[PDB]
C-alpha cells in the first residue's frame, strides 16, 4: 500500500525528455558481439540496453524486478576472486552468461561500528548494499546497479566451482566443524576473519555486473570532498567554509548537471552514512552531462545511533539542491509515506529479510529531517531560485 | 630433378585407399544442407556490417569446396587442386572481419596470474574472415627462425611459432596422413588488415603504439600477468599463419578426447605412462581403444607429434559422423619444431610400449628414408611454395631425418619381441 | 566465614616442604652477586637517561626481595609479605621508562602477513620501569569480560586477555604451585605512563588519535596485516595487567623447553599424542623424563592450564640452576578463561595417558572440591583484592569447580586400572 | 691512476659548511636502543653508515666505512631473506650475522643484452647491473645522494632457499627440466614462470643495496616529480606540451627556494646519463627541512640502451637552464682525456666481485651523453647568459 501509494504519486511519473542514438550507450548488436555463440534476451542484457544518459534504468521496469530474482536462485558457473580492491568481493557467473559482484555477510545485523574506527576501516557488508539499491531507488535516483540478496552455499556455489589457485587454498574446517574461507584481499583477509556458516552457508549480496569497460568506458573522478584517508593529517574542505565558491569554478563544476549531481549523491550517502564516498564513476562516452553511478555502497548502515555530519558538508557548503528531489524529501517525510515504512516495504521482498535491524530503518528518517532542515536554514540565508534550480519545467 | 615431384609420383602415393567410399554417407558434409547453413550466415552477415554490394555465396570458393571435400580418408584430397588454390587465396585474398575466436570469449574474465598452465584460451591467436566469406585461424609471429624454447621452459610455456603451424602442414601432406587442416604463412598489415576491419570493441583497445612508432597489440590475460609481450610491426608488417577452418560445428560436430598419453602438467609429477613401461597393456583393455583400431591412429599422431617435437598433445578432435575408427585431426601444432638439437622420446611413448604401428605407415615411413625421397629434401622444397620462407631452418630440416630413424629404429627394435605377427596390422 | 583465610590456614597450607633448603646452592640469586649487577644498571641507567636527583636501588625494593626470595620451592614464598608489597607497588608506583622488550625487537623486520601463526613477538606487551627501578610485563585490555573466544577460533589466533594473566597467578597462589610471577591489575594513563615515558622513536609513531577523541596503540605487525585492531582509552585510562619480571637472564640462565605434547599449530593436522593413547609409554622413556620427576612437573603444568584453559603451552621454561627436578614456569597465560561454556580435555591429556599425580598436588585438588574451601570461591575472594575487579565472571568461577571434577575424576577413574601403586607418587 | 688523480683534484675536496645538532639525522644512542640486546667505534659498518647521514651529503667523501660497508654486503653471511611487498618487481631483503640489513635486486639481464625498442619506460627490466653502476657514478659525480651497493654471487640452495620462512617466496622454488633451480616469487611484474630466475645450476647473481636507517626514527618525505611520466599509453603529459613549463614549476611552494630545482638538475643529469626514464618520485628526510638533498633510490631502470639516449629525461634542464656551479665545473671536468668517465667509471666498477658489471659499450656511451649534457648547458647559457643559468656555490 504504503509503496503502491508512492508511485502513484504525481511526482514519481515526471519522465525523462526524449532520446536519441547520441543519448544510447551501445548498439546492442555489438554486446552480442562480445559473448561467445551461445526480446528473449536475459534480464541482465535487457538492463545493459536500457542504461541510456539519464536513468541506468526505467522507473518500473518488469526487467529490473525480474533481474533480481534471477541472481536470488540462478545456477552459480563460476566464481573468481577480484584483484586491487579494498576489501574482499568475488565475481560470479551464471547459467545465462550473465556475472555479477558479490560481497559476503562479514558482519551481522544488530552489530556497530567501533567508535574509534577511522572511516577506512569500517566494514563493507551485504546489509548496505542490499539497502542502498532500495534507498536509490525509492528516491527515484536510479544511479545504482541492482543488488538481492542470497543465501549461497560455501561447498557447492564457492568452493567445488573455483579454478582460482588462490582462493581455494584457504578454505579450511575451524574447530566449530564449521566451513570457512578469508580469501586474499588486503584488508580482513586472514585466519583472523575468516568467514564461516553453520556449518556451510555464508549469505552475501550480488551486485550486477555493469556492461564491459572496452564498450561502456567509465571516467572515474575524484570526489572534491574527498577524505585525506591519513590520520592526523587534515583536508582541504575541513579548514574553508567557502570552499564550494572555489570548487564551483573549476572546468566540470561550473556546468552541468554537476554539482547537483553530487547533491543529489551527498544526500544519498549521508541517508546511509557512508563517508567512503572518494570516487564516482560516469558513461564517457556521454560527456560532462549525465548521472553518477552510485557504486561500492558497502560501508554505510554501520551506526544507526550516530549521524555522521561530516557528510552534509558539501551541501552545507554549497547549499543547492535538485528541485525534484527537494519536493520528493519533504514528501518523503509525511507519516502518510516516510522512510521507514516505505523501506522495510521493498527491503521485505528480499531472501535475506530482516537486511535491516530496525534501529537503521527508523534512523533513516532521523537523517532525512537533518537533510531538510539544512536545506531550510540555507534557503533562508541565501533565497529560493539561487538554491533550488528548476528542473521540472515539463 | 625435384624429389617433391618424385615421391607424390611414386606408386605408393597413387595406390587407392581402402575401403573405398560410397559417397553421401562417406562425405561429413552433406551438400544441399551445407549450402543453405553457409547462405544464411552470409545473409546474417550482411546485415550486422551493414548496420559495394552485399556478399555472395558461391560454390565455387575454397572453403566452401574444401568443407564439401573433406570425406572418411581425410581432411583433404591426395594431390588437391582445391588445397592449392585455397592455399593460395588465404595468402592473397583481403580481409574482412576480425575477431577474438571462441575458446577465449567465452572465458568471460578470467585472468589468474596464480594459474601456472592456465586454459588455452589465453593465447593470441583470432579469426580472420576473407572477401569469399572463409575463415581461418591466425597465430602470429612470436620468435626468430633461428631460436628455441630455451631451456628452463616447459611445455606448457612453451612459446606458439607460426611457423610450426605452416610447416605441420607440409609434413602432414607428405605423409598422406591428410589430417591438420591446411595453413599458409602471409604477412599482414596488422593496421588495415586487423584493427581497421574488427567490430569487437576489445579488440580495438589492445592497439597501441610503441616508443619505436609501431602499431603493436597482445593478448588481454597474458599481458596483465606479465608472462608474454606485445606483437609489433615493423611498423605495420606482420608475419602469421593462417590455418584454414573446419566446418561449423553446427554442421559437423567435434568431440574433443583427451589422450591417454597426457603430461602432469605441472612444475613435477609424471603420468602413469612416464612410470610404466606396461602402460598400453592397460590402454589396449579400455574401450574404444579395445577394437585395436582407435589405437593405431593415436600411434600416428605420435609419430607426427615426435617428428614436429609437440609435447603439448592433450587432446586430440574427432568428426563424430565418422565413429570410433575416424581418423584424428591434429589442430594445433604451434608448439613443435622448437628444439631442433633435443629429440623428446617420450612423445614416441606409444609406439614404444604398445609396439604396433599400421601398414601404410611403415611404408611411407620406410621410402622417406631413402635419399631418392628423403624426409628433409621434400620438405624443404615443399616449404619453399610459402610467402613466409624459409619456414624452417637447416637444423630443424635434418632433424626430421634423425627423429625418422628413431621411429624406424623403434619399428624393427621391437619387431624382435613380437614379430611382424603384432607389429604390423595391414588392415584394409 | 571468609573461605580464603580458612585455605591458607588449612595445615595443608602449612606443613614444611620436603626437602628442607640449606642455603645458597638453594637460591637462585647469589646475594652479592645480584646486588652488583644491579647497582651497575641503576648506575648506566641514571647516565643513559641524563643524556636523554638520580635512581637509588635500595635492598628494601619489592623486586629485589622478590628476586633473592625465589628458592628451589619456588618463584615466592607460601603467604608471603612481600608479594603482597610486590603486588601494591606494581599497583601504585609510577612509570619511568616504558619498550618494546626482546622478543619482539630482535624480529627486526619482520611483518609476513602469509604467516598464519607469526612468532610470540608480534603481540601487543610492553615492558614497564617503576620508580623503584623494578620491571613488569604491561598487557592491555583486549576483551570484554563477558565476552568468550568466539567459535571458529584455533588457539594460536586467541585473544590475550589481560584478567587472564591475573587470575591464573591467584590459581596459582591458590594451588601452592608457587610458579607464576606475580601479577595485578592496573588502569594506566596510557599517554603520561607509557608515552610520554618512552625513548623508543617506534613507540611514539604507533600513538595515534581516534575520530572518538581517544589516545590509542598499537602492535605494529598485526595493524599492518589488519589481524587485530588498536587498544584505545577512554580517552586516555586503559586496564592491564603487570606480571612481575624474573631476575636478569645473566643472574639466572632460563631454558625454553619445548612442551611434549605441543599442538600442531595449523588448520588441519595433529600430533603423535593427539592420536595415539599410548603417546606417555613413549615419553616415560626418554630423557629428561625418564627419571619420572620431571613429568610429574609437565603433569601439574597440565592441570593448571586445563583449569584454565590454556591450551597454547607450546614451551616451559626452567632455572638452569635447579636441574631436572627444577620446577616449571608458568610465564604467558594470557589465553586462558577465554571459554566459560566449554572444557578442552586435550589440554588434560598428560594426565589422561601418562595416569600419574603428585601426592601433594592430589592432596590440594580434593581439598578444593569441598564446600568450606571450593576453588570458585577462593578465587572469586583472591580476586576481589586487586584493582580490576571483578577480574573473572561467574561463569569463568563456576567453571573451575566442574574442570575440578573432571580431574579428580580422572584420578580415580584411571586409578582401577593402575591402582594407587603408579598413581600417586609420594616423593618427599 | 685516473681515479687517484680525480679525488686529487681540486674540485672534489671542496669540504661541506659546518654542521649543527639541527643538522645530524638521529642521535646515535637512540638507533641502538631499536635493536635487540644483541650478541668506542667497533659498530658494524651499517651503523657507522646510518649516523654519518648529515643535511648535506649522505657519506663523506673518503670514509672508511663506506669502503669497509660494501665488502661487507660482499661476503657477510645471509641470516634471513624475506620477501617485500607492494614494489614494481621483485626485491628481497636480506639480514646479516651483524644485524645490518639490504635490500637485493636479482641480475634479471644480461649485461650485453639492451631493452627492446617497443618497451615502455614502465616496462623495462630491473637489473641489479644499473643499481651497482649507479653508485659509482653517483660517487664520481661527487654526489653522494645514493645508498651504497655492492653485487655479489649468492647461492640460491643455502643463502635464499633454505633461509626463508617466507611461504609465498619458498613455494615457488622448481626444478627446470635443464636440471635448473629456479625461482620466481609473487611480486606484480614478471613473478610468473615464465620469467623465473634460474643459476647454472645453483647461482644466480644479483646485487646488495644497503639499507636506509629505520622510517621510525628517520622518516622520509616523498615528493611528485613534476616531470613525471603519465605512465599510460596514448595518453601524454603536461611537460610534452607546454615549453615554458619550468616558468611554472619554479613558482610552486618548494621550487622557488632551495638548493631545490638545483637538486633537480643534479638528479636529471644523473638519470639521463643511464637513461633511467623510471624517475616519478624523489624521497627526502622531513626532519631536515626542504634544505636538503634527494636521495637518488629505485635506479634499476638505467642502462638499458647503450646505443640509444633518451632525450626526454634532459627536458627537466632544457626548460629550466640552471645548474650548480659545483657541478658544472665537474661535468666539463669529467669529459677531458685525461679525467673522462669511462676511464673513471671502468677504474672503481673494476673493484666489485662482478665485474665487468657493465659491457664496454655503457661505459662508453656516459662519454656520450655526458657531452649532451654539457652542450645544452652551453646552448642554453648562450641564450639566458651566465650568472642566470649558474648559481654560485663557493663564496
Ligand atoms: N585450423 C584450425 N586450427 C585450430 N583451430 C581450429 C581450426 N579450425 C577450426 N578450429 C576451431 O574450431 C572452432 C570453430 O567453432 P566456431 O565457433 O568458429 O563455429 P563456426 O564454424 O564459426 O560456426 P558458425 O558457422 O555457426 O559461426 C574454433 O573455436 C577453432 O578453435
Ligand atoms: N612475568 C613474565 N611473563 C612473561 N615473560 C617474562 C616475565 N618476566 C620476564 N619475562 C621474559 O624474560 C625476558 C627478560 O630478559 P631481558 O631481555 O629483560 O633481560 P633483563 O632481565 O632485562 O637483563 P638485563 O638486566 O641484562 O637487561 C623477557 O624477554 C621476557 O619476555
Amino acid at each position: 500500500s504504503v509503496l503502491q501509494s508512492l508511485f502513484e504519486h504525481p511526482l514519481y511519473r515526471t519522465v525523462l525528455p526524449d532520446l536519441t542514438e547520441e543519448d544510447t550507450l551501445f548498439n546492442l548488436n555489438a554486446e552480442i558481439r562480445l559473448y561467445p555463440k551461445a526480446e528473449s534476451y536475459p534480464n541482465w542484457l535487457r538492463f545493459h540496453i536500457g542504461i541510456n544518459r539519464y536513468e541506468l534504468y526505467s522507473r518500473h521496469n518488469p526487467v529490473i524486478a525480474a533481474l533480481l530474482r534471477d541472481l536470488l536462485s540462478q545456477k552459480i558457473s563460476s566464481v573468481g576472486m577480484k584483484s586491487g580492491g579494498t576489501q574482499l568481493k568475488l565475481i560470479m557467473s551464471f547459467q545465462n552468461y550473465g556475472q555479477a559482484l558479490f560481497k559476503p555477510m562479514k558482519q551481522t545485523r544488530e552489530q556497530e561500528t567501533p567508535p574509534d574506527f577511522f572511516y577506512f576501516s569500517d566494514f563493507e557488508r551485504h546489509n548496505a548494499e542490499i539497502a542502498a539499491f532500495h534507498l536509490d531507488r525509492i528516491l527515484d535516483f536510479r544511479r545504482v546497479p541492482p543488488v538481492a540478496g542470497r543465501l549461497v552455499n560455501m561447498t557447492r556455489e564457492i568452493r567445488d566451482v573455483t579454478r582460482d589457485k588462490k582462493l581455494w587454498r584457504t578454505f579450511f574446517v575451524s574447530p566449530a566443524n564449521n566451513i570457512c574461507f578469508y580469501g586474499e584481499c588486503s584488508y580482513y583477509c586472514s585466519t583472523e576473519h575468516a568467514l564461516c556458516g553453520k556449518p556451510d552457508q555464508i549469505e552475501g549480496s550480488l551486485a550486477a555486473f555493469l556492461p564491459d569497460l572496452a564498450l561502456a568506458k567509465r571516467k572515474t573522478w575524484r570526489n572534491p570532498w574527498r577524505r585525506s584517508y591519513h590520520k592526523r593529517k587534515k583536508a582541504e574542505w575541513e579548514v574553508d567554509p567557502d570552499y564550494c565558491d572555489e570548487v564551483k569554478q573549476t572546468p566540470p563544476y561550473d556546468r552541468g548537471t554537476r554539482l547537483l549531481d553530487i547533491m543529489d549523491m551527498t544526500i544519498f550517502d549521508f541517508l546511509m552514512g557512508n563517508m567512503d564516498r572518494h570516487h564516482y564513476e560516469t558513461f564517457e562516452k556521454f560527456g560532462n552531462d549525465t548521472f553518477i553511478i552510485h557504486l561500492d555502497n558497502g560501508r554505510g548502515f554501520g551506526k544507526h545511533s550516530h549521524d555522521e555530519m561530516s557528510i552534509l558538508v558539501p551541501l552545507t557548503q554549497c547549499c543547492r539542491v535538485k528541485r525534484s528531489t527537494y519536493l520528493r524529501l519533504q514528501l518523503l517525510a509525511k507519516e502518510e509515506y516516510k522512510l521507514s515504512s516505505l523501506m522495510e516495504e521493498s527491503l521485505l521482498q528480499d531472501r535475506l529479510v530482516p537486511v535491516l535491524i530496525k534501529p537503521h530503518l527508523e534512523a533513516l528518517d532521523r537523517r532525512l529531517r537533518l537533510v531538510l532542515k539544512v536545506l531550510s536554514d540555507c534557503v533562508e540565508k541565501d533565497g529560493f531560485s539561487a538554491v533550488v534550480e528548476n528542473d521540472l519545467d515539463g | 630433378s625435384s624429389k617433391l615431384q618424385a615421391l607424390f609420383a611414386h606408386p605408393l602415393y597413387n595406390v587407392p585407399e581402402e575401403p573405398p567410399l560410397l559417397g553421401a554417407e562417406d562425405s561429413l558434409l552433406a551438400s544441399q544442407e551445407a549450402l543453405r547453413y553457409y547462405r544464411r550466415k552470409v545473409a546474417r552477415w550482411n546485415r550486422r556490417h551493414k548496420m559495394d554490394p552485399p556478399l555472395q555465396l558461391r560454390l565455387e570458393a575454397s572453403w566452401v569446396q574444401f568443407h564439401l571435400g573433406i570425406n572418411r580418408h581425410g581432411l583433404y584430397s591426395r594431390s588437391s587442386p582445391v588445397v592449392s588454390k585455397l592455399l593460395q587465396d588465404m595468402r592473397h585474398f583481403p580481409t574482412i572481419s576480425a575477431d577474438y575466436s571462441q575458446d577465449e570469449k567465452a572465458l568471460l574474465g578470467a585472468c589468474d596470474c596464480t594459474q601456472i598452465v592456465k586454459p588455452s584460451g589465453v593465447h593470441l591467436k583470432l579469426v580472420l574472415r576473407f572477401s569469399d566469406f572463409g575463415k581461418a585461424m591466425f597465430k602470429p609471429m612470436r620468435q626468430q627462425r633461428d631460436e628455441e624454447t630455451p631451456v628452463d621452459f616447459f611445455y606448457f610455456i612453451d612459446f606458439q611459432r607460426h611457423n610450426a603451424e605452416i610447416a605441420a602442414f607440409h609434413l602432414d601432406r607428405i605423409l598422406d596422413f591428410r589430417r591438420v587442416p591446411p595453413t599458409v604463412g602471409r604477412i599482414v598489415n596488422v593496421t588495415k588488415e586487423i584493427l581497421e576491419v574488427t567490430k569487437n570493441e576489445i579488440l580495438q583497445s589492445v592497439f597501441f603504439v610503441s616508443p619505436a612508432s609501431n602499431v603493436c597489440f597482445f593478448a588481454k590475460c597474458p599481458y596483465m600477468c606479465k608472462t608474454e609481450y606485445a606483437v609489433c610491426g615493423k611498423p605495420h608488417l606482420l608475419e602469421g599463419s593462417l590455418s584454414a577452418f573446419l566446418p561449423s560445428l553446427n554442421l559437423a560436430p567435434r568431440l574433443s578426447v583427451p589422450n591417454p598419453w597426457i603430461r602432469s602438467y605441472t612444475l613435477a609429477g609424471k603420468e602413469e605412462w612416464e612410470v610404466n613401461p606396461l602402460y598400453c597393456d592397460t590402454v589396449k583393455q579400455i574401450y574404444p581403444y579395445n577394437n585395436s583400431q582407435r589405437l593405431l591412429n593415436v600411434i600416428d599422431m605420435a609419430i607426427f607429434d615426435f617428428l614436429i617435437g609437440n609435447m603439448d598433445r592433450h587432446h586430440y578432435e574427432m568428426f563424430t559422423k565418422f565413429g570410433d575408427d575416424g581418423f584424428l585431426i591434429h589442430l594445433d601444432n604451434a608448439r613443435g619444431f622448437g628444439r631442433h638439437s633435443h629429440d623428446e622420446i617420450s612423445i614416441l611413448s606409444p609406439l614404444s610400449q604398445c609396439c604396433m604401428i599400421k601398414k601404410k605407415t611403415l611404408l611411407h615411413l620406410q621410402l622417406l628414408a631413402q635419399a631418392d625421397y628423403r624426409l628433409s629434401d621434400v620438405m624443404r622444397e615443399s616449404l619453399l611454395e610459402d610467402q613466409l620462407s624459409p619456414v624452417l631452418t637447416e637444423p630443424h630440416l635434418l632433424a626430421l631425418d634423425r627423429r625418422l630413424q628413431t621411429i624406424l629404429r623403434t619399428v624393427e627394435g621391437c619387431i624382435v619381441a613380437h614379430g611382424q605377427q603384432s607389429v604390423i596390422v595391414d588392415g584394409p
